[PDB]
């Protein structure tokens, strides 16, 4: 996965999240929710709109070239215009298949750079309230309900008001 | 080889004429003769095979 996000501590992709590419599912008291993360969706897309717009564009009309079916047998003249173009293909549907390769790994590969992107940038947001279990969701480790979620996501979450609580839960015995 | 009647046949020749140039013919018999000249150019043109219906 190169990034090691989608496929890799991810163990599935949400089929119900069709409001986003990347987004948030969260448990507390009040219940469950989810909700997409547009700043990272819209990220991957633009990247890939991008390549995509760049790959699609058209070249040069084409106008009078030479023949590439021949009627009768000509010999040596014929077998260098036969040669020149059979050779022009081989190149052409070659850099064809390696565009696509390069290409279609780069897209893998940037879709799970933005994955990790948003996970670090919540990791950081959270400080020291919560931690990392592993399967791509963080333990919270204080009260949490629905409007603390929603300052979470959409980065208004100041972590110094729930610190104190959180410590404390973290830091017990059993 | 015969053909619609006839056991002769004719040599196709072709020949440009540049500005200032002149063309000219010496003939001493068996010419079948140019009765004018075609404009010459070249651009986006071309020449294609194909029995698909233009539509
Ligand atoms: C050098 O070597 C070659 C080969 O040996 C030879 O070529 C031969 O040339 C002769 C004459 O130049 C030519 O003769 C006939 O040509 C017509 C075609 O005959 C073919 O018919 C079929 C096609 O329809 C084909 O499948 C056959 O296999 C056959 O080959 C034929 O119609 C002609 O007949 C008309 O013309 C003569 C006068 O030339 C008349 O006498 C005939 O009656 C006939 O006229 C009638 O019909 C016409 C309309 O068709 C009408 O207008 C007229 O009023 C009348 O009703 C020729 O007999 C051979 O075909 C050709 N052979 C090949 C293989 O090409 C050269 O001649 C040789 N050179 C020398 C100097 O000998
Ligand atoms: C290229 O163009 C020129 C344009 O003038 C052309 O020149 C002409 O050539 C012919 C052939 O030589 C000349 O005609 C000759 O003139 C006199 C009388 O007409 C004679 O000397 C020739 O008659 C011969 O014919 C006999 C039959 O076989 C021979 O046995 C004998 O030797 C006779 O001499 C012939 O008719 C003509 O005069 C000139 N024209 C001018 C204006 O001077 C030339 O022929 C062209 N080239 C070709 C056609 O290949
Ligand atoms: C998150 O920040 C955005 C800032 O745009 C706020 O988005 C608003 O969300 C409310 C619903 O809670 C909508 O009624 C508004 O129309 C949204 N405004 C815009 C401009 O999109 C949102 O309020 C913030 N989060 C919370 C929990 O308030």
């Amino acid at each position: 996965g190169i990034f090691g996000a989608i496929a890799g501590f991810i163990e599935n992709g949400w089929e119900g999240m069709v409001d986003g590419w990347y987004g948030f599912r969260h448990q507390n008291s009040e219940g469950t929710g989810q909700a997409a993360d547009l700043k990272s969706t819209q990220a991957a897309i633009n990247q890939i709109t991008g390549k995509l717009n760049r790959v699609i564009k058209k070249t040069n009309e084409k106008f009078h070239q030479i023949e590439k079916e021949f009627s009768e047998v000509e010999g040596r003249i014929q077998d260098l215009e036969k040669y020149v173009e059979d050779t022009k293909i081989d190149l052409w549907s070659y850099n064809a298949e390696l565009l696509v390769a390069l290409e279609n790994q780069h897209t893998i590969d940037l879709t799970d750079s933005e994955m990790s992107k948003l996970f670090e940038r919540t990791r950081r947001q959270l400080r020291e309230n919560a931690e990392d279990m592993g399967n791509g969701c963080f333990k919270i480790y204080h009260k949490c309900d629905n409007a603390c979620i929603g300052s979470i996501r959409n980065g208004t979450y100041d972590h110094d008001i729930y610190r104190n609580e959180a410590l404390n839960n973290r830091f017990q015995i059993k | 080889p015969w053909v619609r009647g006839v056991s002769s046949i004719i040599s196709i020749y072709w020949t440009i004429v540049k500005p200032g140039d002149i063309l000219l013919i010496n003939s001493t018999g068996n010419l079948i003769a140019p009765r004018g000249y075609f404009k010459i150019q070249s651009g986006k043109s071309s020449i294609m095979r194909s029995d698909a219906h233009i539509d």
